[PDB]
C-alpha cells in the first residue's frame, strides 16, 4: 500500500514559509527504509545533503533557511512495489 | 471540460514561450523604415511566477536571423536580414 | 542561415496565439484573493497586420473554465472553478 | 510549360494600393483559357463575381473598391499539367 501518510496528488496542499527560514515538506512515509525523491517544477531534484536540506522518514523533508529556489511546486516520490507514488505541495510565501 | 490545475499550473508557470515581438521595439532606431512583417515570432521569457517578489526572466540566450522587408518611404523596399534576441531558458528570480 | 520572409510572414500574421494571461487583469475585482497560478494559457489574438490602420481583433469567441486556486490571506485557500475568454477567428480590421 | 508571365515565388513583389479606389493583382497568364485563383492569407478565397472582383487572362485581377480584406498577402494559383504554380503579391496601403 500507499508509502507516504498524507497523500496529495490532485490539488497540491499549501506550504506557508518565509524566506531565510525553515522550510518542512511534510511527505513523511510509513517506514524507515522508504527512499523519498524531492522534485522542484518545473525541473529539478532537491539533493538532501544532510545540511540545509535534510531528509527525515517522520517529519519529511527540512530545508533550513529557504531560498527563491523553493517558493513553488514540490512534490516527493516514492515506489513501492514497482509503483511510483507522489505527493504534492505549493509553498505559498507570505 | 474544466483544465484541471495542475496543467493550468504547469502550463502558466514561467518559461520560454513564442512570443510576436514588434519590430519597431527591436529596433526603435529605424523609423525611416516601414517593416513586413511589422512583427516577429519570438521565443521570450513568459509566464508567471506566482510570487510578487519573483519575476520571469532569460537565463540562457540566442540569436536568430530573419528576412524582413523595408520599405523606404517612396523610394523602393528592399529584403533586410535582420537579427532578433531570443530567450533558451527563463527562471523565476528576485525582482 | 535565416528564416525566410514567407515563413517569418505566415507565422507572425494576425491569428489566435497561446498567450499567458494574468488573472488579475481579466479580474480585477477580486484583489482580496490571491491567485494560483497567477496567469493563465489563453488562445488570444496576437500577431501583426502590417498596416497601422489595421489592428488584430477577435471575430469569434468562446469560454474555458479552468481551476484556479484562490488564497484569502489569513484564511482557506480553495480551489475555485474560474472561466476566462478564448478567441477563436481573428481578423485585420480598421482600428 | 509555365502559365506565369512574372513569377514571383519566394518574395512577393509589392503593389501599392488605396483602400476604395482600383486595385490589380498583375498575375497575367500566358493563355486566355488557364483558370487562375487568388487567394487571401490564410483562410480566404477571392471569387470574381464580375463585378467588384474581375478576371482578364491578360491584366490578372482587377478589385474595384479595395477594401481592408485585401490589404495583404495575396496569391494566384493555376494547375498546368498536373503542376500548380502560384505568385504572391504584397499589398501596401500608403
Amino acid at each position: 500500500g500507499r508509502p507516504f501518510v498524507e497523500m496529495y496528488s490532485e490539488i497540491p496542499e499549501i506550504i506557508h514559509m518565509t524566506e531565510g527560514r525553515e522550510l518542512v515538506i511534510p511527505c513523511r512515509v510509513t517506514s524507515p527504509n522508504i527512499t523519498v525523491t524531492l522534485k522542484k517544477f518545473p525541473l529539478d531534484t532537491l539533493i538532501p545533503d544532510g545540511k540545509r536540506i535534510i531528509w527525515d522518514s517522520r517529519k519529511g523533508f527540512i530545508i533550513s533557511n529557504a531560498t527563491y529556489k523553493e517558493i513553488g511546486l514540490l512534490t516527493c516520490e516514492a515506489t513501492v512495489n514497482g509503483h511510483l507514488y507522489k505527493t504534492n505541495y505549493l509553498t505559498h510565501r507570505q | 471540460e474544466v483544465v484541471k490545475f495542475m496543467d493550468v499550473y504547469q502550463r502558466s508557470y514561467c518559461h520560454p514561450i513564442e512570443t510576436l515581438v514588434d519590430i519597431f521595439q527591436e529596433y526603435p532606431d529605424e523609423i525611416e523604415y516601414i517593416f513586413k512583417p511589422s512583427c516577429v515570432p519570438l521565443m521570450r521569457c513568459g509566464g508567471c511566477c506566482n510570487d510578487e517578489g519573483l519575476e520571469c526572466v532569460p537565463t540562457e540566450e540566442s540569436n536568430i536571423t530573419m528576412q524582413i522587408m523595408r520599405i523606404k518611404p517612396h523610394q523602393g523596399q528592399h529584403i533586410g536580414e535582420m537579427s532578433f534576441l531570443q530567450h533558451n531558458k527563463c527562471e523565476c528570480r528576485p525582482k
